[PDB]
């Protein structure tokens, strides 16, 4: 075989490579970011109608003014949510005070490169984290298993994520509501999934500087959903 | 580095099994047949020793049974030394509970914890696993009478009759045709002498290539008594069934 | 923590315990149950030092109960008593020790026969037809060699338990606010209420 | 100690060692689990080659985790056994610290957690073996039922079957089930268990297990006769 | 740096053998032969000394080592690994018994962490099965005589007479012919020496054979006198003058 | 085959592949010698200017251990460096005992047994320099030559690098020349003329010398650099030979 | 320090002083004795001003972390026992406190939970805890009704520190109130014992062996 | 070939294919621009962003008050590494009260880097680095390479493209080095050596990054606005 931590000829470790096709194969998870706050969805994706859908679990609470939202080997993001919850937590113990959406983000990538030959493997996630605090605003962070980390105005991940990126190249521009913005990442997960949408098989949140991290209800989603078809119908 | 030379003890085949227990399995299938069945009054362990020399000491010399407590014995079936490492683990954990609750351990928990250990061996370490199959004799008052079962792979069963080693699968066939449960020790005992008889790989059945013992409640009132048989006991017993 | 006391009887085990916790010159409260249910039929009471008591009560608590879900098996009185006093060996040479005395009562299913254990934090151990810990047992155990025979009802033992406190309430230095009983016995454990 | 990276990714971004762990779960006999409006059942396969077996003895297929919790499972007996024990203990340890017993899910998540840590542990490989956990939360009437399997995931499920053949007996339960309106009563919910089985066991002798589960600790597992009743009772009406 | 090597080199193949095991059986066929014989009152362990060279000094190289007062060991196979497992052999009588007990251990128990030690080399990370067969012949009060042979896997046997190494195929048989439960020790000696010229093929002397009994103790190898319980040890050697009076009466 | 995959292996020859692969890591560098003189020793070594951008005098490569004893190698710098380190670990543990500053022959086994302990094992890399080093103590001067395998002797005269034959023979006619001895301001220009005579192995970039002594009458038993005055008068001495 | 917690028809009342000291010097009249650990918890302060100041904030992560991990409040006893549970490591170590944790949860209703520094754990309704507990106790105990009104029962407690405040030479400052429903705690202000004194005097006829 | 699977393994003409690998994941790096004159000493960086949706990376980090570097290659062993030289700057103010020497900040990077590349397990660091620092000896500017070599330079420059921008400065050798007493004078000849390196794209707004350390300036990183001036 070969070590876990050997370098490609092109320059690129094996196993953080490897990492990323898993996460290809992930369910898709989209976010957007607005000067009234940051949306976050996700496709559920089960894998039976038998399974109970409530139970599936991709949009996650880290503190009151970040969420978070999953695509891949979605075990693998219990520990990392873990770490974010009790850094987070930790730091307003320290310092009396909300942790920086970016400063939790390198914590979470810090974790990343933590395996070798430590932990045996990389993660076979990726993390959208969304937040706000009071110096930089409303955030949204994609992290990755390579234990990197960017700074977007809206990001989509996952199986269906360079047909639904280049759909929020066109879409996206400083100045949207957002309403605007919820309606806009239903619209982006209808194209790109498998099954027909609905209220059962997606998940919508948001967090406001105001109300702070909320998961929708799946009444609140339906009705933003007929919203939805009702308006592209009106043109 | 040192991963060059690894062979990796504890990983699945592609078909979901676990390489060296399947094979460790293998060589136990080439080990000398043991049997173990359980009577209404008693329970028989019967042991064909592995190719005998005439020349071999035969009445100071233990290799199949094997005693853990007063109440429990085993037969074994595969390499002896990895046998008695597994044994002298069992005889200490039996121990430890007597000290701890003052009662004498109950079976299955000592054949949990020993089949715990085997587990072990295939899940983590990187170590081969232990190339034994047991046979587990033994009494205590919630179950009474009790046989198991346990091999490399950790997992354990119980039994009413049951054959280990060599020749299990035309053993456990005829244990099944003339076995019924209203069955006494004595007849138990000719049931298993039976079975190896028509199993075995030699020529004829003699006293000087079997192990023998029995656990009854043939003591003098509500106490069990643990016999392991003599050269000479078993060469009376083997006349007796009208085998030799 | 001060007074817990224990009765051996015909068909049963009968402990009783004090309710006061004192704490400096304040008596913080006056209904404290001084004792934990180990398994349906064993109950264990107990007194020492702040903190230790309930600590150990419950830490032995959680074992039992782990080894009846494993086994789907009620372990003996004999055999809790056993655990405990092993415990309370190990505990005696640690850097800092349990500081805690308790009382086993309880009834053997296989036995048909009530069960009464001491067992003090050295690890003292020893089987009695009645039993007390601290200095409950200066008055207690003359009074019980007196009045106490080995075939008495329940009821009986009950009526003797009465003049055990009764004693205690006259010739104590401390009010311990009564007590809380409990009975053992063949169909498990219960409360009397009135007492 | 052993440090080799068992479980590792491949090119194609696949985990194989976590895959063949499901393969093994594969080959385990079935089980399944099934929850109505009061109640929750599991049923169990037992495979016939073995004539001879002590029953009295023998471990049974599903575990009382708490006295208001049960665990099957299908898969290696051995590696279902270090899962029983860690889930017992944490159990225990719950009481102890929360003064409450374990939620369903709470005690899924736990059990998930361990499987997953197996997946990316240096020296250990996955364990082999998909969990069913079903029970009821302390002071609630709701049913729950739960899945967990090598690499971690968990999920809750009106039914569900795992083990050998279990894509056959979830065929059934697929077109069998009624979401707007679960078995009401005792004896519906275990019919339905037994019927999904009989798809797939053979004879229904000494092959099938069934365990009941109710409300505030009340578990009992049925015997041969009892569960030979509703095999009696199914064939009759099958015959039309 | 360190160890990296914490994982089994004995595995299973799928025909279920244990290679290394096997492997290392062969390195002991190749061995020197050596052998054992048991009689009523006493026991007798021989051996070829194989000299490497003319300008060596076999008597500093002993192949027949004591482990205890009532205790010795020969083997076949590689002498290194040998020379090891009676240095822990000697050091295990005493840690694992004679500090608790007071008193020697007896054959079978000694026996028995000799094989302990030897299975673990066939289990343990980074190490390979000791290359050698012992045979351990000794005494004790409760169980009288006994001869014992060890293998590269632990399993140990009891004999009345057996062989081992290079010739041990026909030494076996040759034993067979002679061997009754009425033999003396002098008349085990006897055939011990008759087994053994039919393996060696070159000098056949005091000098280049090497062999001890387990017999009657011996007072005057003690050392000391004033305790009557302490009798002597009943292993000995026998001398090169000692072996050939006994090759002129052959 | 497959004897030269791994470290610590013997190959049927009764040889050991890795080691000799790292040699050839050590062929590959700029060039370093060692002069032994009357009463010390000299230190010189090759540096390729690979471009203007370069700081002139400011990346030094000589190395000082304890106050005593200098080290220069060949090969892979970074290695080098971790071998200094070392011996500057070593000799700190021997002066914190004993007292006295570390002998030469007592530094010398120091660094030798640490090297040959990287063929040990499979789990190391063996070195990728050979270090030439010495200097003066209680009973005089020293000069030393270690190699990857560990192997190490005293010489008069040491040289290795890509350029290390024609420093051999250059060191030789040295030795032929000056039977009764050389000393320590001669043996600086000779150190000069040698360096410039082994460029001609590596003369696609131009150079830049750099040297060091240590000298019981000229430093006082105590390593120092040459620079100024005696350096340029030294670099004068090479021009005119090449000439 | 005295501070007291009682359970009554309308929940429960919360009252402390504000005084710190060394030795015989007073070193603070202003010192908030009462940690807000959410909406529906509260913790008081006895004992070290560090330790209690230091653990009970570090309870209050403990809890944050509990909701975020099981998407549901802690309950006043899993609360107490974290605590407690935390301080009995430290046993013998020489950590000081006297502390009440209260709240309200559905499942359990108003609860008061006493933990110390010794390991003790106790649930009750009334409490009084601090060098001044006793002077509290006896204006509290002898008052003491459970159909009392929530005017009233603010005013018993507020009645309690005042009594403690006077008598006890190392309590004083002020008086610190509050009130748990089952909708969560409502601060009810910051008393002067300057002030408060002389108008209880006046209006209530009470405290007749000071000087008027 | 056969000799790449491990930093323990030498090839057979003597390399070490693993650190090899390592110094082409610095090749494909975006490239950065370090220079310096008497007085004080400077780094550019072009920043690589993923789409025009995304934030662009940050190459430039600060270690000490008169210390800091640029990044080519793997971000996060940057992280790891400038953490280290954190510490060993704090180290010696608390311990000595004293401003760690430039050139000691490169043997400790060297020292750390070598240890990756003769151990089994472990594996080289898969980035390059340009040092800055003002010190007691005047400005300084150091590259370092993940094989362990660090070099003292006037200037120079790492990533895909760089050989543009090393012959520019080659050329301007003598007329930068004397630009002394003048930051924005010495910026705008790293400005116009970085550009020597550009393809299809142009320096804007939120794309250039900028550091200066000197006699009377603190490490300092100019990015947004504050980089109009020099387009
Ligand atoms: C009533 C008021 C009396 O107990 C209350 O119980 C309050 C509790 C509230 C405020 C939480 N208790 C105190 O005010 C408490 C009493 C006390 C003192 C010392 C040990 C235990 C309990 N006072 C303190 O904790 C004071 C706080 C003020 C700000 C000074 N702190 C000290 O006395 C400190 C630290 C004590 C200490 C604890 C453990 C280890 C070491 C030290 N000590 C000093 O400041 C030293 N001293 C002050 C006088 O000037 C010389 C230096």
């Amino acid at each position: 075989d070969r070590g876990v931590s050997t370098f490609s000829p092109e320059g690129r470790l094996f196993q953080v490579e490897y990492s990323l096709e898993a996460i290809k194969l992930g369910s898709t998870a989209i976010g957007i970011a607005t000067k009234e706050g940051v949306v976050l969805g996700v496709e559920k994706r089960a894998t039976s109608p038998l399974l109970e859908s409530d139970s599936i679990e991709k949009i996650v609470e880290i503190d009151r003014h970040i969420g978070c939202a999953m695509s891949g080997l979605t075990a693998d993001a219990r520990s990392m949510i873990e770490h974010a919850r009790t850094a987070a937590v930790t730091h307003n113990l320290y310092y009396d005070e909300d942790i920086n959406v970016e400063s939790l983000t390198q914590s979470v990538c810090d974790l990343a490169l933590r395996f070798g030959e430590l932990m045996s493997r990389p993660f076979g996630v990726a993390l959208l984290i969304a937040g706000h605090d009071a110096d930089d605003g409303y955030q949204l962070f994609h992290a990755e298993p390579s234990g990197t980390f960017y700074r977007y105005n809206a990001k989509a991940i996952g199986s269906g994520s360079e047909g639904a990126q280049a759909e929020l190249l066109n879409e996206w521009h400083s100045s949207l509501t957002l309403k605007e913005a919820e309606l806009l990442v239903l619209k982006i997960l209808k194209q790109v999934m498998e099954e027909k949408l609905d209220e059962n098989n997606a998940q919508l949140s948001c967090i406001t500087k105001q109300d702070g991290f909320k998961i929708y209800d799946n009444e609140k989603t339906a009705e933003l959903i007929k919203e939805l078809k009702e308006k592209e119908a009106a043109e | 580095g040192s991963r060059r030379y690894d062979s990796r003890t504890t990983i699945f085949s592609p078909e979901g099994r676990l390489y060296q227990v399947e094979y460790a399995l293998e060589s136990i299938s080439h080990a000398g047949t043991a049997i173990g069945i359980m009577a209404s009054d008693g329970i028989v362990l019967a042991a064909e020793r592995k190719v005998t020399s005439t020349l071999l000491e035969q009445d100071t010399s233990t290799e199949k049974l094997y005693k853990l407590n007063d109440k429990i014995a085993v037969a074994v079936a595969g390499l002896t030394a990895d046998a008695e490492i597994l044994i002298n683990t069992a005889r200490i954990h039996a121990q430890n509970y007597l000290k701890t609750y003052n009662e004498d351990i109950p079976v299955e928990i000592l054949v949990r914890r020993l089949s715990d250990i085997k587990q072990g061996y295939t899940q983590h370490g990187g170590l081969r696993p232990f190339g034994v199959s047991f046979i587990y004799a033994g009494y205590d008052d919630r179950y009474g009478y009790q046989l198991y079962t346990s091999n490399p792979s950790g997992n354990y069963t119980g039994w009413k009759a049951i054959s280990v080693g060599a020749n299990t699968s035309a053993a456990q066939t005829l244990l099944q045709m003339d076995y019924k449960d209203d069955m006494k020790v004595d007849d138990a005992i000719e049931l298993a002498l039976k079975t190896l008889s028509k199993t075995t790989d030699s020529s004829a059945l003699t006293y000087d290539r079997l192990e023998f013992a029995t656990i009854r409640k043939g003591a003098n009132d509500g106490e069990v008594y643990q016999k392991i048989f003599k050269p000479q006991e078993i060469k009376d017993i083997l006349v007796k069934t009208g085998i030799t | 923590m001060d007074i817990i006391l224990g009765i051996r009887v015909q068909d049963s085990v009968i402990l009783a315990s004090s309710k006061a916790v004192t704490r400096g010159i304040s008596v913080l409260k006056d209904s404290d149950d001084k004792t934990r249910q180990l398994s349906p039929h064993t109950l264990m009471s107990f007194a020492g030092e702040a903190g230790d008591t309930v600590q150990f009560a419950e830490y032995i608590q959680a074992n039992i109960q782990l080894y009846s879900i494993r086994e789907d098996y009620e372990l003996s009185p004999q055999a809790v008593s056993s655990f405990v006093r092993q415990e309370l060996a190990k505990s005696i040479r640690s850097r800092r020790p349990y500081q805690v005395n308790v009382l086993i009562g309880g009834y053997d299913k296989k036995k048909n026969k009530p069960e009464l254990y001491q067992i003090d934090y050295l690890g003292t151990k020893v089987e009695l037809p009645y039993g007390a810990h601290g200095y409950s047992g200066f008055y207690t155990f003359s009074l019980l060699d007196h009045h106490y025979r080995p075939d008495m009802t329940t009821e009986e033992g009950l009526d003797l338990l009465k003049l055990c406190v009764q004693e205690l309430e006259k010739r104590m230095p401390m009010d311990f606010k009564g007590v809380i009983v409990k009975i053992v016995d063949k169909d498990g454990i219960r409360q009397v209420d009135d007492f | 100690g052993y440090d080799r990276a068992l479980s590792i990714f491949s090119p194609d971004g696949h985990i194989f060692q976590v895959e063949y762990a499901l393969e093994a779960v594969k080959r385990g006999t079935c089980a399944v689990g099934v929850k109505g409006k009061n109640c929750v059942v599991l049923g169990c396969e037992r495979r016939s080659t073995l004539k001879l077996q002590d029953t009295r003895i023998t471990p049974s297929k599903v575990s009382k985790i708490d006295s208001h919790v049960v665990l099957s499972f299908s898969g290696l007996n051995a590696d279902s056994r270090i899962l029983i024990e860690k889930a017992r203990v944490e159990a225990q340890s719950h009481r102890l610290t929360l003064e409450d017993p374990v939620t369903v899910e709470y005690l899924t998540r736990y059990v998930a957690g361990v499987q997953q840590r197996y997946t990316q542990s240096g020296g250990v490989r996955p364990f082999g073996v998909s969990t069913l956990i079903a029970g009821f939360d302390p002071r609630d009437d709701e049913p729950k039922l739960y899945q967990t399997e090598p690499s971690g995931i968990y999920s809750s499920w009106s039914a569900q079957t795992i083990g050998r053949n279990s894509k056959t007996v979830r065929e059934f339960l697929e077109k069998n089930y009624d979401r707007k309106e679960p078995p009401a009563t005792v004896e519906e919910c275990v019919k339905l268990t037994v019927r999904s089985l009989l798809e797939v066991v053979q004879t229904g002798a000494k092959n099938i297990e069934i365990t009941v589960v109710k409300p505030d600790s009340d578990i009992v597992a049925l015997s041969s006769e009892e569960i030979n009743q509703y095999v009696t009772q199914i064939e009759q009406e099958k015959q039309e | 740096m360190t160890d990296r090597y914490s994982f089994s080199l004995t595995t299973f193949s799928p025909s279920g053998k244990l290679g290394q095991i096997d492997y290392a059986l062969t390195a002991v066929k190749q061995g020197v032969t050596s052998l054992g014989i048991k009689a009523t009152n006493g026991v007798v362990i021989a051996t070829e000394k194989k000299s490497s060279s003319p300008l060596a000094m076999s008597e500093t190289l002993s192949k027949v080592s004591l482990l205890t007062p009532d205790i010795g060991a020969v083997y076949s196979g590689m002498g290194p690994d040998y020379r090891v497992l009676v240095d822990k052999s000697r050091k295990v009588a005493h840690t694992s018994y004679k500090r608790i007990y007071g008193e020697y251990p007896p054959t079978k128990l000694l026996v028995s962490e000799v094989a302990k030690i030897m299975q673990e080399a066939t289990q343990s990370g980074g190490v390979r099965p000791f290359g050698v067969s012992l045979l351990i012949a000794g005494h004790d009060e409760f169980n009288g005589f006994s001869l014992y042979q060890v293998d590269p896997s632990g399993s140990y046997f009891p004999w009345k007479a057996t062989a081992i190494g290079k010739g041990s195929v026909a030494a076996k048989t040759f034993l067979e012919k002679r061997w009754n439960d009425e033999l003396e020790l002098e008349d085990a000696i006897h055939i011990a020496l008759l087994t053994l010229k039919e393996s060696v093929e070159g000098e056949f002397n005091g000098d280049t054979i090497e062999l001890a009994i387990i017999g009657d103790e011996n007072p005057d190898l003690l050392g000391y006198t004033g305790i009557p319980t302490d009798k002597g040890p009943r292993f000995r050697k026998l001398t090169s003058q000692e072996i050939n009076d006994r090759l002129e009466a052959l | 085959t497959g004897y030269d995959l791994s470290n610590s292996v013997f190959s049927p020859d009764g040889r050991n592949f890795q080691v000799e692969y790292a040699v050839k890591a050590v062929e590959n560098g700029t060039t370093s010698i060692g002069i032994k003189c009357n009463d010390g020793v000299v230190f010189a070594v090759e540096k390729l200017i690979t471009s203007k951008l370069l700081v002139p005098q400011k990346n030094v490569k000589i190395q000082v251990v304890d106050r005593h004893i200098g080290c220069v190698y060949s090969g892979l710098i970074p290695d080098g460096r971790h071998l200094v380190n070392r011996g500057r670990e070593e000799a700190a543990s021997f002066k914190k005992l004993y007292k006295t500053p570390i002998p030469i022959p007592a530094f010398a086994d120091r660094l030798g047994q640490y090297v040959q302990a990287h063929t040990l094992y499979n789990s190391v890399r063996p070195f990728g320099v050979s270090t030439i080093f010495g200097g003066v103590d209680k009973n005089g001067a020293h000069l030393y030559m270690l190699e990857p395998s560990g192997s190490y002797w005293g010489y008069k005269g040491a040289a290795t690098g890509k350029g290390r034959q024609s420093a051999k023979a250059e060191l030789e006619k040295l030795v032929d020349h000056h039977p009764e001895g050389l000393s320590a301001r001669e043996a600086v220009k000779q150190a000069a003329k040698i360096i410039y005579l082994a460029h001609e192995d590596n003369k696609e970039k131009d150079f830049e010398l750099e040297i060091s002594w240590c000298s019981l009458s000229e430093t006082n038993g105590l390593h120092k650099f040459v620079k100024g005055d005696l350096l340029q008068e030294a670099i004068d001495f090479a021009q005119k030979e090449i000439n | 320090t005295t501070t007291l917690a009682f359970r009554f028809q309308g929940g429960i009342i919360v009252a402390v002083d504000s005084r710190a000291t060394a030795g015989n010097w007073v070193a603070s009249q202003t010192v908030k004795k009462v940690i807000e650990i959410n909406p529906f918890l509260l913790g008081t302060m006895a004992g070290g001003v560090a330790d209690c100041q230091f653990w009970e904030t570090w309870l209050g992560s403990q809890c944050r972390l509990h909701e975020l991990r099981e998407k549901e409040r802690i309950s006043v006893a899993a609360a107490s026992k974290i605590l407690s549970n935390l301080v009995y490591q430290y046993k013998g170590a020489g950590l000081s406190m006297g502390t009440m944790i209260c709240g309200y949860t559905r499942k359990e209703g108003p609860t008061i939970y006493y933990v110390d520094s010794d390991g003790t754990r106790l649930k009750g309704d009334i409490f009084c805890v601090g060098s001044g507990q006793t002077f509290a106790y006896g204006v509290l105990d002898s008052n003491y009704k459970w159909d009392l009104s929530v005017e009233d029962a603010l005013y018993l407690g507020k009645r309690s520190i005042l009594a403690a405040a006077h008598r006890d030479a190392y309590s004083g400052g002020s008086v610190n109130l509050y009130h748990v429903t089952e909708d969560g705690w409502i601060y009810h202000g910051n008393h002067d014992v300057g002030e408060l004194f002389w108008k209880v005097k006046e209006e209530e006829g009470s405290f007749n062996n000071v000087i008027g | 070939n056969n000799y790449d699977g491990d930093t323990v393994t030498f090839s057979p003409t003597g390399r070490l294919f693993q650190v090899e690998y390592a110094l082409e994941a610095i090749k494909q790096g975006s490239v950065t621009v370090g220079l310096r004159s008497n007085t004080h000493a400077v780094l550019v960086a072009l920043k690589r962003n993923a789409d025009e949706l995304s934030s662009y990376q940050k190459k430039i980090i600060k270690c000490d008050e008169h210390m800091g570097l640029s990044l080519a290659g793997l971000a996060p062993d940057a992280r790891v590494l400038s953490n280290y030289l954190r510490q060993q700057c704090n180290y010696s103010s608390l311990v000595f009260n004293r401003k760690l020497a430039v050139e000691r900040a490169g043997h400790l990077l060297c020292d750390k880097a070598q240890k990756n590349t003769q151990s089994y397990g472990g594996r080289p660091y898969g980035v390059g680095l340009l040092i800055i620092g003002y010190d007691k000896s005047g400005a300084h500017l150091l590259e370092f390479q993940p094989s362990g070599n660090v070099t003292e330079l006037y200037g120079t420059a790492i990533g895909a493209r760089s050989q543009g921008a090393k012959t520019y400065l080659e050329r301007t050798l003598d007329t930068f080095i004397k630009i002394d007493g003048n930051p924005d004078e010495l910026i705008k000849a790293g400005v116009e050596a970085i550009s020597q390196s550009l393809r299809d794209e142009s320096l804007t707004v939120d794309n250039l990054s900028i550091a200066i350390v000197g006699k009377d300036t603190p490490f300092t990183i100019y990015d947004g606005e504050a980089v109009a001036k020099y387009i």
